[PDB]
């Protein structure tokens, strides 16, 4: 499923992401834009045999288990398949753990590169939340 | 790929100070952590001090807390280890490591978390 911007904003708001660990809702929408282009089925293979899964490109070495990744830690205690669902809930709940790790949203490279320090509110503007 | 190059090192008196430097080059944009490891004679490599480059947050092994300081110059892709109040037990080969993955803090002092390594530099406490 490919979310619309305001569709995803409303879903993320319902999941309690607004100001989660200090990050306003626009940060989360922007992150999903640049991580996955709002595509819940996005995947990216890495050179360590891990794969990044879903709308927030969560990694299979550290966070979810896909059964094929060397050195798997599964800190979110979930199958990576759950992160390719059309509803965002498993991704969100694992993202809540990631963003709480100690370095905020810097975990997301696309967020660092294209969202951090920008007018992130623009991503929720017009959505009538 | 990322190349890491150490400078500094050598002999130092107990109680004294040395500074090590690590310069990264190559695909440096994606560097997440720069971290110092060491390996003392007859022992396994251990993580000493890790720095998360996008926040400046630092993580230390217990045996060096308060004495060693890791810092950076992010704009120059540099990491530094200032070793103050050195002890006998600090004699070791010190190696710079880096990774381009966003390793959980709890694994930031484990060597298997790292993808890129320098050459090692000897520090000897007399
Ligand atoms: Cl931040
Ligand atoms: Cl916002
Ligand atoms: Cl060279
Ligand atoms: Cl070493």
């Amino acid at each position: 499923k490919v979310f619309g911007r305001c569709e995803l904003a409303a879903a993320m708001k319902r999941h309690g992401l607004d100001n989660y660990r200090g990050y306003s809702l626009g940060n989360w929408v922007c992150a999903a834009k640049f991580e996955s282009n709002f595509n819940t089925q996005a995947t990216n293979r890495n050179t360590d045999g891990s794969t990044d899964y879903g709308i927030l490109q969560i990694n299979s070495r550290w966070w979810c288990n896909d059964g094929r990744t060397p050195g798997s830690r599964n800190l979110c205690n979930i199958p990576c398949s759950a992160l390719l669902s059309s509803d965002i809930t498993a991704s969100v709940n694992c993202a809540k753990k990631i963003v709480s790790d100690g370095n905020g949203m810097n975990a997301w490279v696309a967020w660092r590169n294209r969202c951090k320090g920008t007018d992130v509110q623009a991503w929720i503007r017009g959505c009538r939340l | 790929d990322v190349q890491l190059v150490e400078s500094g090192g050598g002999s130092v008196q107990a109680g004294g100070s040395l500074r090590l430097s690590c310069a990264a080059s190559g695909s440096t944009d994606s560097i997440e952590y720069m971290t110092w490891f060491r390996q003392a004679p007859g022992k396994a490599r251990e993580g000493v001090a890790a720095l998360y480059t996008h926040t400046g947050n630092t993580y230390y092994t217990d045996s060096v807390k308060g004495r060693f300081t890791i810092s950076q110059d992010k704009a120059k892709n540099m990491a530094y280890l200032r070793m103050d109040s050195v002890k006998s037990e600090d004699t070791a080969i010190y190696t710079c490591g880096a990774t381009r993955k966003a390793v959980p803090v709890r694994f930031a002092l484990d060597q298997s978390s790292y993808d890129y390594w320098g050459q090692g530099t000897q520090v000897t406490v007399s």
